[PDB]
């Protein structure tokens, strides 16, 4: 499978989640995800094959993971918009106000600003602390998925926010929509990881 | 807020 941030994979044949950036971890493969996804060693299957398996996480108190794939997958500095797509150029931390988009299987490719840093969310699992918050909107099943500036710099990886009854905030405005992503940077450090860039 |  072509690794794409945004897209679609599954965990242990149940839940949904969505690629977050390709990394690479000396000769292994993998992709950045929230670490609610799966646990170590569930199963990720993209379109139906094996790709990999959980390689690490840590969910609650942070919301991260890597899943370390086989061989055969083709890693990309691209995260998806629609048809086309963005190129990964680094990992410099926007600050608040910057613009962000976010794109993940269930909303597509959604844009906003970064409004706060540092949040904490109470997931019904525990907290997860240092979210920084943006406005574009998310849906259940964007977990996960890939946060990153027009210019190609990677912030993060989808977390949670406030979803309505329709399974997003999308049909709430902008000025009322909290939606998390967790950092890049320390889950970059804290796995060894390198980001595949283009 | 809720994971996603």
């Amino acid at each position: 499978a072509n690794i794409v941030g945004g897209i679609e994979y599954s965990i242990n044949n149940a839940s949904l989640c969505s690629v977050g950036f390709s990394v690479t971890r000396g000769a292994t493969k993998g992709f950045v995800t929230a670490g609610h996804c799966g646990t170590v060693n569930a199963t990720a299957r993209i379109g139906g094959a094996v790709v990999g398996t959980f390689a690490a996480r840590v969910f609650p108190g942070n919301d991260r993971a890597w899943v370390s794939l086989t061989s055969a997958q083709t890693l990309l500095p691209r995260v998806a918009n629609g048809s086309s797509f963005v190129t990964v150029r680094g990992s410099t931390e926007a600050a608040v106000g910057a613009a962000v988009c976010r794109s993940g299987r269930t909303t597509g490719y959604q844009c906003g600003t970064i409004t706060a840093k540092n949040v904490t969310a109470n997931y019904a699992e525990g907290a997860v602390r240092g979210l920084t918050q943006g406005n574009a909107c998310m849906g259940r099943g964007d977990s996960g998925g890939s946060w990153i500036t027009s210019a190609g710099q990677a912030q993060g990886v989808a977390s949670g926010g406030n979803v309505q009854s329709n399974g997003n905030n999308c049909g709430i405005p902008a000025s009322q929509r909290s939606s998390l992503f967790e950092r890049l940077q320390p889950i970059l450090s804290q796995y060894g990881l390198s980001l595949v860039t283009g | 807020a809720a994971p996603v």
